[PDB]
């Protein structure tokens, strides 16, 4: 409902919680190019020495694949040197963390909702994988680390020491870092506190309810798993070859004629396997991109207060709680949504005694008769004083100037 | 497992055969793939020592100072309770290095100086 | 015809547009709040008043040379269509792929 | 006789058809309501016709 | 062979068809849906719009 | 007899050629104007030398 003299300004808010689920690392998948194509067999071995150093390279590209992909999960979770630990004591300002807190009373020691995260997802023919330098108990401990950190020192942890400071008074910057004063904080702050308890709660069914929300982490599975699978039953294709099994060829012709057979498996085989690895370097390439986001989004948001839009959730950023997640992070971004609004008249100057009054910080608006200066993310109605607003210019020049009358506190000061 | 009596293999999810009826004795055998795996060796830089410890990835400690590691089996390097920054990484939690008298240990990488606000 | 097709895309030219036009109506008659939250309605030269403030100019600066910031941004917007519609090496980013 | 290799072909070029569909989405629809300007295009001098 | 050479170049552009894509779509959050204080992301000069 | 798949491979690393010296190009040439600092160094003690 646009207009050259109306505004719409909220008058409540809601906290909403986001969720944003981001792969971070590949199965370390290692394939011996050796036994994959020529397993048991000498003859074979002999045979695949022609190719040069194919088996080796490929051996080579795989193993830049493994090193990178314990590299991106160092670069997102390992952004805090010191393992910080949040007290005994809860008293967080109403502030329930509890269903993102680490629980101690079981094994694996991790959050109510990182359980539910890892609960949500799912070596032969010279394949194996190989573990990940850092385990899901570390990986907790460096999520709770950065939960202690954030709770009880705000961004401070990131950019130095860790430096104590009471959660409300944390969340009155927060407020403060996107235009919305501090005193709407300390009067709503049961209000507050209710609202971030219940989209906590909120998160904890949502992700449950709905069984297809982790499916970026279950993407990765199972692409990585097709990709093993059609490997292998490339071991059945006979590629020209009287047969697949190596020994139903050389038991079935003399040598002369059972290495032009042959030679038609190497050949198929070697392939197969530049198709797999070509495929994982591509696809690494997604992971480590993927990856280098999640690592972004922890160091600005996490450990810090992003102003970046709809960088981390609808509404405006505040704070995110990083939590475990099998071959991924996931965070929970809360921010504030103006919910409830009203149509306000509005001018961008006012005249009182000739010259142009425009506020400090704020808008002008008027309920239909009185008119006053609000914050504009919101609405929260002050006098117009001289200490609200300052001079520029003239009524001459400013266009939609409207006339009202400044208080200014110092006149009753001195009269009285 | 109980085979139907005319089936005589046993299918993997793949192609693999994992289990057979034996043709004298009417039991049932499932087979599994002699073990393998690759031997990483670890070493740090030759200019300061030509001392190595090997590792052997994704085996046991029967089939090959021994350390058992979810990695594989570490042989030659010295476990060690105490914790250090990763220098070597071998995986599952386990890094390696040269330290004094000098020789290669193993242990639990450390992720941090805990602390607490 | 070689076993070779191409499939139409999801959303249409006009089904753009239509998103397009959505996004420049917001950000003309809301600002930024269309995003965030809400669609709420401010005055035009109350909203570059904000941006304003952004890069550290005095909203005064705004409304006392309105007339002049009008005029230019709306010569500006007449360059576009010229530059475009003359350099025939503009889009070339798009025509490259 | 060559197996899945020209399976997998046709699978991999059918997943840049969703991805191509998937990126224009992203980027613009960015707003889930469409907003309509005001019949009288009165915005204080600016021309955005 | 030929098919596997295409296909291996479709995928590669696509990589960069998808970062452009990211990065348009991450500009029209950041610069038309609000204000960027990134100095050059949206053009030379302070952003207004 | 192989047709195209020798000069694909020489089209393929030319355009990784060009985007080497494009690379360069984004990240140094930044600046329109090449500045330089005075005979004087007086920076309030900083020592940029
Ligand atoms: C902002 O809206 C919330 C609702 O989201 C208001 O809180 C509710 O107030 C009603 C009374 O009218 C109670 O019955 C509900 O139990 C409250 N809900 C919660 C979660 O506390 C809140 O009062 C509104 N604030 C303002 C300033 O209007
Ligand atoms: C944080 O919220 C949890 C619930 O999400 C509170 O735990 C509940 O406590 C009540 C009363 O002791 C029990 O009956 C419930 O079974 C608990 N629920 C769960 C799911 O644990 C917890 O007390 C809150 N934290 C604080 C300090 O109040
Ligand atoms: C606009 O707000 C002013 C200030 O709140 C209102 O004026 C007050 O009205 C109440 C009655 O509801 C009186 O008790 C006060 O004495 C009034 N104060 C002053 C300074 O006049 C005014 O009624 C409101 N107008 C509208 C249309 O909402
Ligand atoms: C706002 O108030 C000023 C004066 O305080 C008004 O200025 C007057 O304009 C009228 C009509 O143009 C003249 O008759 C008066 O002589 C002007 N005042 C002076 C000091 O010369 C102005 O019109 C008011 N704005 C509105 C719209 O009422
Ligand atoms: C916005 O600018 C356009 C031109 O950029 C103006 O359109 C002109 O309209 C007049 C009729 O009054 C025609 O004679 C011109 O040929 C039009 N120019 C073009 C290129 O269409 C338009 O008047 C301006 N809008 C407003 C509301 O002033
Ligand atoms: C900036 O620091 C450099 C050293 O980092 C200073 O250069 C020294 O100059 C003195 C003469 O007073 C020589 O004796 C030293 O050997 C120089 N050191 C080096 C490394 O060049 C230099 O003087 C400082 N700049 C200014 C203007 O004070
Ligand atoms: C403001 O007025 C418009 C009519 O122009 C109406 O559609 C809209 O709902 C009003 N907003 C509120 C918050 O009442
Ligand atoms: C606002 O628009 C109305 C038309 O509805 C017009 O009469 C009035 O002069 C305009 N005011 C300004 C300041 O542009
Ligand atoms: C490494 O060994 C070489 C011997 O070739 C020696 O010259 C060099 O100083 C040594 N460096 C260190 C850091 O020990
Ligand atoms: C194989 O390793 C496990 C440890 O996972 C160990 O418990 C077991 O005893 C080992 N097998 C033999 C035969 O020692
Ligand atoms: C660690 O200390 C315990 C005693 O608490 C001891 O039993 C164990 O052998 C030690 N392990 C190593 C590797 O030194």
């Amino acid at each position: 409902a646009y207009s050259n003299n109306s505004i719409a300004i909220p008058t409540n808010f809601t906290i909403s919680v986001t969720t944003e689920i981001l792969p971070v690392s590949m199965t370390k998948t290692s394939v011996d190019c050796t036994m994959y194509i020529c397993g048991d067999s000498t003859e074979c071995s002999n045979l695949l020495l022609q190719y040069g150093s194919f088996c080796t390279q490929l051996n080579r590209a795989l193993t830049g694949i493994a090193v990178e992909q314990d590299k991106n999960t160092q670069e997102v979770f390992a952004q805090v040197k010191q393992i910080y630990k949040t007290p005994p004591i809860k008293d967080f300002g109403g502030f329930n963390f509890s269903q993102i807190l680490p629980d101690p009373s079981k094994p694996s020691k991790r959050s109510p909702i990182e359980d539910l995260l890892f609960n949500k997802v799912t070596k032969f023919n010279g394949l194996t994988v190989l573990p990940p330098l850092l385990t899901d108990e570390m990986i907790a401990q460096y999520t709770s680390a950065l939960l202690a950190g954030t709770i009880t020192s705000g961004w401070t942890f990131g950019a130095g020491p860790a430096l104590q400071i009471p959660f409300p008074m944390q969340m009155a910057y927060r407020f403060n870092g996107i235009g919305v004063t501090q005193n709407v904080l300390y009067e709503n702050q049961k209000l507050i506190a209710n609202q971030f308890n219940s989209a906590i709660g909120k998160i904890q069914d949502s992700l449950s309810s709905t069984p297809s929300a982790l499916g970026k982490l279950q993407d990765v599975v199972n692409q990585n798993a097709q990709a093993l699978n059609t490997l292998v039953k490339q071991l059945s294709s006979n590629f020209g070859a009287i047969s697949s099994v190596l020994n139903d060829i050389l038991s079935r012709l003399d040598p002369p004629e059972a290495e032009v057979q042959i030679d038609r498996l190497i050949t198929g085989r070697l392939q197969s396997l530049q198709t797999y690895v070509t495929q994982q370097l591509i696809r690494a390439a997604e992971i480590r991109a993927s990856a280098n986001l999640a690592a972004t989004k922890m160091s600005e948001c996490v450990l810090g207060q992003s102003k970046r839009v709809d960088f981390c959730g609808k509404g405006y950023h505040l704070m995110s709680f990083p939590q475990s997640a099998p071959h991924g992070v996931v965070f929970l971004h809360v921010t504030y949504v103006p919910a409830q609004e009203k149509n306000f008249t509005t001018a961008p100057a006012i005249c009182h005694d000739g010259k142009a009054h425009f506020p400090r910080e704020g808008v002008f608006v008027s309920n239909g008769t009185h008119w006053f200066v609000t914050q504009r993310n919101f609405y929260e109605p002050q006098i117009i004083t001289t200490d609200n607003t300052f001079v520029s210019g003239n009524c001459d020049v400013v266009i939609g100037i409207v006339n009202n009358t400044v208080y200014d506190p110092l006149q009753p000061e001195l009269d009285s | 497992k109980k085979f139907l009596p005319f089936q005589q293999f046993g299918r993997d999810i793949a192609d693999t055969t994992d289990a057979v009826r034996d043709p004298q004795t009417l039991e049932i055998l499932d087979i599994t793939p002699c073990s393998f795996g690759g031997v990483s060796v670890i070493t740090p830089g030759t200019n300061t020592s030509n001392q190595v410890a090997v590792l052997y990835q994704g085996v046991n400690c029967t089939e090959v100072n021994v350390f058992q590691t979810r990695a594989g089996c570490l042989i030659g390097a010295e476990h060690v309770n105490n914790s250090y920054e990763c220098d070597i990484p071998i995986g599952a939690g386990i890094c390696a290095s040269y330290q004094t008298s000098q020789s290669i240990i193993a242990y639990t990488m450390s992720l941090g100086a805990e602390n607490s606000v």
